[PDB]
RNA sequence: AUGAAAGUGUGGCCUAUCGAUCCUUUAGUCCCUCGGAAUUUGAGGCUAGAGGUGCCAGAAAAGUUACCACAGGGAUAACUGG
RNA sequence: AUCCGGGUUGAAGACAUUGUCAGGUGGGGAGUUUGGCUGGGGCGGCACAUCUGUUAAACGAUAACGCAGAUGUCCUAAGGGG
RNA sequence: AGUGAACGUAGGUUGGGGCCUCGCAAGAGGUGCACAAUCGACCGAUCCUGAUGUCUUCGGAUGGAUUUGAGUAAGAGCAUA
RNA sequence: GUUUGACCUCAAAUCAGGUAGGAGUACCCGCUGAACUUAAGCAUAUCAAUAAGCGGAGGAAAAGAAACCAACCGGGAUUGCCUUAGUAACGGCGAGUGAAGCGGCAAAAGCUCAAAUUUGAAAUCUGGUACCUUCGGUGCCCGAGUUGUAAUUUGGAGAGGGCAACUUUGGGGCCGUUCCUUGUCUAUGUUCCUUGGAACAGGACGUCAUAGAGGGUGAGAAUCCCGUGUGGCGAGGAGUGCGGUUCUUUGUAAAGUGCCUUCGAAGAGUCGAGUUGUUUGGGAAUGCAGCUCUAAGUGGGUGGUAAAUUCCAUCUAAAGCUAAAUAU
């Protein structure tokens, strides 16, 4: 029961599969059950887009966090910012978040912003006074896009030092692994008996 | 505040790391002033438990480091016999003394 | 190491005298790791040994059936025949 | 046909009981195992890991429960040099 | 933890189809892809070597090794049947 | 020792009004629980945290608005798919098993109590009775309840006190349109000949077509019939999505917002620890459970190698509600 010379494979099948094999004959006809579903929900919020204002928000680990993305919701900080309610921001159509904080100037500037262009883009309807007929725009998060801020410019002068970028990486990583030694190395020996010491 | 490379101390980006506003969730166990009043009263009223009496029996007859080390098996943990034998070496302190 | 030296010597003059993984233990090394960041125990790793499998490429293992059973076998006994 | 206490009466008593954990005993019970080769299996044996000579037919290879034997050690000298 | 692929025409050598040159042709000469053997070079690992320096114990330049890798050396792969 | 009345706890009734079982079970929430089998044997492992067994729901259920992930320039309830990944991890480290974060997408929506002195007024609620405009409303009357029913507060906050200016609100009736349940109407050859029992077949000449889907009719029918296509005209429900639309009118009462000042309660046989069993990929122990112990208030959990000392980061447990994307 072993190979003549074939890659050694995990097939995970000596359970009973067969009794929960889910094969997706669905797919065409959810994809019409959601179009339907989005198209009915249009016409019951019926002058409103689907989806709500997202803020912009910096993707966390290490791998990611070179691209920006929309966040869930603003921030208590960014509403105030921008001159509204955490409550009356809910019920005119922007996703508030209670849990994000904000530490990042550039993202808070970005996001204040992006509150600000769609308070000025939308034209909330009175109470009870008139009902102005506008032709809804669907969507809202493609009428704002999330804009990937190119950080630099095309082409510089080299204003160079001549430092060795690898031999600054190589002492950054020393300074690292013996942070803990030489503080340890500079309380006996340095310290400790110059404490006693005249 | 960060260096500005990918690998070190502080590492890495330097971005405007100023500021957030402090969180009401962060003071979770805060005294407080009623608490204070409450746990104090309800200390007069009554009765340090039989381990607590042992504790200070302990600490006036082999000091601490076995009212800890009984403590401990008491309790679960060492960073609450700590504050248990912490708190006996007070009340026999604001008790026995003057 | 020996010998004046040429040289000879990586066990027994030569042909036998022996043992994987996992586990444990030892030797090595200013070594690496314990992933939020430090130190010392502690544990884990890296390179070479040892504790052993005699069924010796290495399961962890006593009978009985005349109460018996199933898959087989003329590859194989109890009768003939050759 | 006495008053009072409303403790029905009498044993036993912080032992026992029950709960949890720990040691022993536990074929009453459960699960499972109970080598291989082989002039049938079994009883013998080891031809199962190795070594010498012969079988072996003058290169090498070569079987049988073929033949006559051997190994699981011993040695800071029985190693090395002179 | 890490580190990370050009001394040279991306190397030399023996082969090597095809193409170029001289020729009638036989042939000789040149250039030689793939692929084959081989000697090197480059990267990581292991064993050392241990410069300028310096938080005086960090840094590891420089050059070697019958060692080692499923590596580099003008990419072959991805998707489907 | 009596008089009468309370209170507390426990009863009774064929007491006024009510509610529970059982069925079904594809999917869902739990409990309990194997062996065959795989390992070329077999006891751990595996099958499998499956079948069987039992308790319990709904159109979905469960989950869910952090005692989360992370270590980033940080993300931000829940579920699902693609991916991570047959990976990190587990394992007689054999057979075999085996997640999670980030990332793209589907759908998106948030909230509620406990702990506060209403204390210049239990403001609250069931019930009974009467009347009305009856999924209810109001008056009066018994009761519940201070051993705490309402208003206010939920950590993002927020409360009390101080000063200063604004800014926004409720109810129903009536059709249209909305979603379902249906009804009805809305073109075209039965012309000729030939075989045949029958023409719905062949040949000829047309017709309609947003209708040549389908079926029926004595053989293959767009044109014979029902329907099909296209629009129309009805009637009956569920109505708050909106439009028109008219009575009011809440209100003297509620909500958001700024600066100062004092405060700022936040869940216990729990958390956690030891140990036993089980379970997990979770490895000096991932969850769960039994038993012993049993906290704290700058506190507690977590930070995937046990501890001690030192910092840091991140949440806020032991109370609770919540559609859609998913299963069938």
């Amino acid at each position: 029961a072993i190979s003549k010379n074939l890659p050694i494979l995990k097939n995970h099948f000596r359970k009973h599969w067969q009794e929960r094999v889910k094969v997706h004959f669905d797919q065409a006809g959810k994809k019409v059950s959601r179009r339907n579903a989005r198209a009915t929900r249009a016409a019951k919020i019926a002058p409103r887009p689907l989806d709500l204002l997202r803020p912009v928000v910096r993707a966390p680990t290490v791998k990611y966090n070179r691209k920006v993305r929309a966040g869930r919701g603003f921030t208590l900080a960014e509403v105030k910012a921008a001159g509204l309610t955490a409550a009356y921001a809910r019920t005119i159509g922007i996703a508030v978040d209670h849990r994000r904080q904000n530490r990042n100037q550039e993202i808070f500037d970005a996001n204040v912003q992006r509150l600000k262009e769609y308070q000025s883009k939308i034209i909330v309807f009175p109470r009870n006074g008139k009902a102005p007929e506008a032709e809804q725009v669907l969507s809202a998060a493609a009428t704002f896009p999330i804009a990937q801020p190119a950080t630099d410019v095309e082409a510089r002068a080299v204003q160079d030092n001549g430092e060795s970028a690898f031999r600054t990486l190589r002492l950054a990583r020393s300074e690292k692994k013996f942070r803990g030694i030489r503080e340890k190395r500079a309380r006996e020996k340095a310290e400790a008996e110059a404490e006693k010491k005249k | 505040v960060k260096t500005g490379i990918a690998i070190g101390l502080n590492k890495g980006k330097k971005v405007t790391s100023m500021t957030p506003a402090p969180k009401i969730s962060y003071k979770k166990g805060a005294a407080s002033n009623r608490t204070k009043f409450v746990r104090s009263l309800v200390r007069e009223i009554a009765g340090l438990s039989p381990y607590e009496r042992r504790l200070i029996d302990l600490i006036r007859n082999s000091g601490e480091k076995r009212a800890r080390k009984v403590a401990k098996k008491r309790l679960g943990s060492f960073t609450r016999a700590k504050a248990k034998v912490e708190e006996m070496n007070n009340i026999i302190a604001a008790s026995r003394r003057h």
